[PDB]
RNA sequence: ACCGCCCAAGAGUUCAUAUCGACGGCGGUGUUUGGCACCUCGAUGUCGGCUCAUCACAUCCUGGGGCUGAAGUAGGUCCCAAGGGUAUGGCUGUUCGCCAUUUAAAGUGGUACGCGAGCUGGGUUUAGAACGUCGUGAGACAGUUCGGUCCCUAUCUGCCGUGGGCGCUGGAGAACUGAGGGGGGCUGCUCCUAGUACGAGAGGACCGGAGUGGACGCAUCACUGGUGUUCGGGUUGUCAUGCCAAUGGCACUGCCCGGUAGCUAAAUGCGGAAGAGAUAAGUGCUGAAAGCAUCUAAGCACGAAACUUGCCCCGAGAUGAGUUCUCCCUGACCCUUUAAGGGUCCUGAAGGAACGUUGAAGACGACGACGUUGAUAGGCCGGGUGUGUAAGGACGACCUUCGG
RNA sequence: AAUGAUGGCCAGGCUGUCUCCACCCGAGACUCAGUGAAAUUGAACUCGCUGUGAAGAUGCAGUGUACCCGCGGCAAGACGG
RNA sequence: CGAAUGCUGACAUAAGUAACGAUAAAGCGGGUGAAAAGCCCGCUCGCCGGAAGACCAAGGGUUCCUGUCCAACGUUAAUCG
């Protein structure tokens, strides 16, 4: 029973699910890549894309909201001061898939995930 | 909650008649080097869509 | 009058001039096509063979291609028989209107229902409940006894079993009429026909008379 | 979605008032006496608001003598002919589910006469 | 929508307060019966010189249930609480008098039409 | 034992079968109380409740039909007829039973006195303690009261759904037949034709026209709600976050006031059927046999919800492989246990497939849409659910001569 | 008198105990990876229906029906353990 | 020597299924490596705080530290213990 509904179970608590997709929230910012699973990713993109859409918009609520989940002040300075240009005018498409194995150590499916831009 | 007589050595085989294995056979081969590659991921090379992305 | 059926397009309540309430299915229906011969003459039953909608140009197969190249035809959504009627009668190839429900007073609905996977027994049929307390021993839903003793000893067939039920075809005939509009091609009727919204379902003027 | 848009997009009323949820309401609604036509007042309180268009909902929460018969109306139904205000409330929230059993000498709000 | 033993108050001027839902009328198995439904019940209490004692039993004519009432549109004028109006055995209408508060139009046929002559409301 | 029936006292006001019957007579079934001990004592768990059933018909209502000491009504009785239907509470472990009140009406019986590898344990056969009684006791009572442990991860049969494989004598994509199967067969009530028929009168029609049930099955958000821990606002303290401004957490979401879209019923449509056939009961047609005659023996009409059609749906692996529409396409060698033959050089067509972006399709599978071209999904511009007046800037005044 | 995790009954309050169930959140149940058990076991190519029989049949006589093999469920039977 | 619910030794069987020992939670850079989820460093989370903190007694017998190895052990991998 699915129709119309968004979001993940992913084995994963809501206060966590809200929380366990935090760090990241300012995080891959920092350095731009990863390995992850791709439906994660996959999530992560619905965890980071719409999370991105929030890189277009610096005024005083968003700092605390940036800072707001993933519990950080400090990616959020960051955005606030040098990303802002790069993506001045693209309908989104900020992030790239890119598929790369299966992790060793459990056989998931790897999936890089990289900023459409990336350069770090 | 048991089965009540042993069964045949015959019948084993048929029941593990489906479990057999699928082997892929379906390799992509590449533009830039040509090293094989799946058809939609990053070559080992970390090459996918015949760009070098990443770089390790 | 074969009935003509759509996509259930979904569905509204269909307001009037004096406190009139009207709830409607929403379906779409194309200009209809009856597509081949069907009676004596070629299978010696009459039937009339239709295709409604549209299919984009890559995706006409030569046979297809050729079934419509050989028909000659746009691609439509789906080959249909209507079973002539001494009075319905038809050959390939011709484009449909919708004129064939001039008054109807009734039709069906028969098609895929809302997906549902293994339903729940309480639902299929209206079984009743144990009660929640009291030393209830894990049985809040079970269907409970099922047949008999060292007498027949055997499960009945047609027994009303528990288990996947709707998402698929079901005839809904004898409907009252409520409205339509050729112009648009909609089917709005007081009660909605069953189904996924967006469905088709087999609307036919009334076999019950 | 485009189907019934033009379908009901002709069926929504045409010049409803002005209220809150805890706004005066009262929905003239055409009933049934004797063989002739005429309007009987049902004047109440939003409690619960529906922005749905057609199919939503303005509330009214009447004082029945001590026991109302409680109403949820279409706004968009022509069932409903007509609204006239009487006073606005003044609330906070959405839903003044607690219009009901506030009662007497405490019943009141005041107006948000802004 | 009065089931066995429905918590029921009076509409009239009889004094009994009290009334309790035991059987419905009509058919068998008459689950949910109320506006205009008619059904066996009994009385518990009585004013103290009223023309019921504690222990008649009768059936009902009913004005309220906490289920209120549907009307053309869908809508629906919807009642507070359970509160009612009995009935004679064999005279029909409420065994009282003076009858108070709302009762429903669709008890409007002429038959309990001796009530709608003089209520207060509906 | 029960029911069934045979005789005819007699009754019955008449009349032995309107409806009863002496004394005697002959059956049927196998359900009550019984007999017998052939199987189970290296285990076939007892009473009753709860959910789910199923058939027989020695017919409860409905249907039909006959008769009747059956005027309408309401009975009594006999033949046909098994499609559908068949109460809610109090009292006690109870079944039983009784009782209160309803209805068309609360039919009788088999199935291990159905059903515990689906539930319970209140009763009845364990250890504690009591009273009456009975014996010197030990203890008993088939006399009575308080308390007290219930296990199974489903091999096979079976049954409900859902796939892979192979064949149908070339391959591929469409539309098919309808052998055969399965769900439905309620009606209550009330109003008009008809206080008319009957019936003195009462009261009460036949066959037919109008309205409502309630139960029941299919359908849908499209009312009405509900709900909705991702949609909002108000709050208790505090962790603490360079301190006035803001956090997040935590406190069952901290408590509380609300709630999309969908999903849903108390909400809203829908249906019982119309139709034909055959009849049946039983009665109706002619018919002599037996000069009559007759429902019978030959040639003629009707007859129920009971059976073949009318309705829905399923349905050619119907191995009897049924029916029509398409279109893919017709490579060089040899060789022998030389033919429906094995092997060497060109060719891979329809299509399919696989991996990718996906949905009211979903356990998986399986199906659907769709494969950059991809509107497939999201992302960027217009929508506006539901919450319900954010936070932050400033502003001045607010407080003193003005604000009266 | 007072007392009681004491016996039996009747009032008030209360509410999903029930007519009659609806939605939502969590942990399993399902797919992929790795590791990896037990009770039980004459032998088996392991259909229904009437009847007969150490007297209640998968395996007897007569008789109808049925392409090969999985996967998710259910618990009448195998006098199941 | 076939049968004694004989005894001892070895191999089947259900099944590649149940189960993987508290519902306090994790995330990313950098290092090694034949080979990082589980090891080390770094930067984030969250939970306990009359304890999941610090110290005696009895009991225990080298488990303490440094280097060094990956057969079996660790309910998986292991540069680790």
């Amino acid at each position: 029973m699915r129709h119309r509904k968004s979001g993940r179970q992913l084995n994963r608590n809501s206060s966590h699910r809200q929380a366990m997709f935090r760090n990241m929230a300012g995080s891959l910012v920092r350095h731009e890549i990863i390995k992850t699973t791709l439906p994660k990713a996959k999530e992560l993109r619905r965890v980071v894309e719409p999370l991105i859409t929030l890189a277009k918009t610096d005024s005083v609520a968003n700092r605390r909201l940036a800072f707001a989940r993933t519990r950080d002040n400090e990616i959020v300075a960051k955005l606030f001061n040098e990303l802002g240009p790069r993506f001045a005018s693209r309908a989104g498409g900020y992030t790239r898939i890119l598929k790369c194995g299966f992790r060793a150590g459990d056989n998931a499916p790897m999936a890089y995930i990289e900023l459409v831009d990336r350069s770090e | 909650a048991v089965q009540q007589n042993k069964p045949t050595r015959s019948k084993r085989g048929m029941r593990r008649s489906h479990d057999a294995l699928t082997a892929v056979t379906s390799l992509s081969v590449d533009k830039t080097s040509g090293e094989k590659h799946l058809r939609h991921h990053i070559t080992a090379d970390g090459y996918y869509r015949g760009r070098k992305v990443i770089a390790k | 009058m074969i009935g003509l059926v759509g996509k259930k397009v979904g569905m509204t309540r269909i307001f009037t001039e004096d406190g009139v309430s009207i709830p409607v299915t929403v379906i779409e229906v194309e200009a209809n096509r009856v597509t081949q011969v069907k009676d004596l003459a070629n299978d010696g039953y009459r039937a009339i063979q239709v295709t409604t909608g549209a299919k984009k140009a890559n995706r006409v197969t030569k046979p297809e291609a050729g079934h419509f190249a050989k028909a000659g035809v746009e691609a439509g959504r789906g080959l249909w028989e209507f079973r002539l009627a001494e009075g319905e009668e038809f050959t390939v190839g011709q484009s449909i209107s919708v004129e064939l429900f001039a008054d109807v007073k009734k039709v069906d609905v028969t098609g895929t229902s809302k997906g549902k996977g293994f339903a729940g027994t309480v639902k299929r049929w209206n079984f009743r409940t144990q009660d929640a307390t009291h030393g209830n021993s894990l049985s809040h839903r079970v269907p409970g006894s099922i047949g008999q003793n060292q007498t027949p000893g055997k499960v009945f067939k047609g027994k009303k079993m528990a288990g996947q039920m709707g998402n698929e075809r079901v005839t809904v005939q004898s409907l009252d009429v409520v409205r339509v509009d050729a112009e648009r091609n909609l089917l709005l009727v007081k009660g909605a026909v069953p189904g996924a919204t967006g469905s088709d379902l087999i609307v036919k003027p009334a076999v019950k008379a | 979605s485009n189907i019934i848009k033009q379908l009901e997009q002709e069926q929504m009323k045409q010049d409803v008032p002005s209220f809150r949820p805890g706004d005066t309401v009262e929905v003239k609604v055409w009933v049934v006496e004797g063989s002739k036509k005429r309007l009987q007042a049902f004047e109440g309180v939003v409690i619960a608001i529906r922005n749905r268009g057609l199919h939503s909902a303005f509330t009214v929460r009447k004082i029945s003598n001590g026991e109302g018969v409680e109403r949820v109306f279409q706004t968009h139904s022509p069932v409903v002919d007509s609204i006239s205000v009487k006073r606005r409330g003044a609330v906070r929230k959405a839903k003044l589910y607690y219009l009901r059993e506030r009662t007497g000498k405490a019943a009141r709000i005041k107006e948000r006469l802004n | 929508m009065i089931q066995e033993q429905t918590m029921l108050n009076v509409a009239d001027n009889s004094g009994a307060r009290r009334v309790m839902c035991i059987k419905v009328l009509g058919g068998s198995h008459r689950r949910y019966a109320g506006v205009g439904d008619i059904i066996k019940i009994t009385i518990k209490e009585a004013i103290p010189r009223g023309k019921v004692k504690k222990g008649d039993v009768l059936k009902a004519v009913v004005v309220r249930t906490k289920k209120g009432v549907r009307r053309p549109d869908g809508s629906v004028i919807r009642f507070d609480g359970n509160a009612c109006v009995l009935l004679n055995n064999n005279s029909e209408q409420p065994i009282g008098t003076r009858i108070f508060g709302p009762v429903t139009r669709e008890l409007r046929s002429e038959k309990f039409m001796k009530i709608i002559s003089l209520a207060p409301e509906v």
